């Protein structure tokens, strides 16, 4: 199944997609 | 932040999308 | 994130809801 | 006039108004 859970790499390259051309702060530490 | 809500646990495409900007 | 959104931004019902959990 | 930011203590008053028994996570 599908690990679900988003981190590290995965997760930048996720908001990088969703985000589009809005783009987005990734911020890990807060 | 993005790290508990999406990696610690599982985040929705909206919860996610509450990111961008 | 909630910072930059209702910080220093200003942000809406559904956007602070989104962090809850 | 009037400010509508949410910052530092008045945004963790916020989220515990609005998430009430859902709680929540906060880092400053």
């Amino acid at each position: 199944f599908v690990n679900q859970h988003l981190c590290a790499s995965h997760l930048v390259e996720a908001l990088y997609l969703v985000c589009g051309e809005r783009g987005f702060f990734y911020t890990p530490k807060t | 932040g993005i790290v508990e809500q999406c990696c610690t646990s599982i985040c929705s495409l909206y919860q996610l999308e509450n990111y961008c900007n």
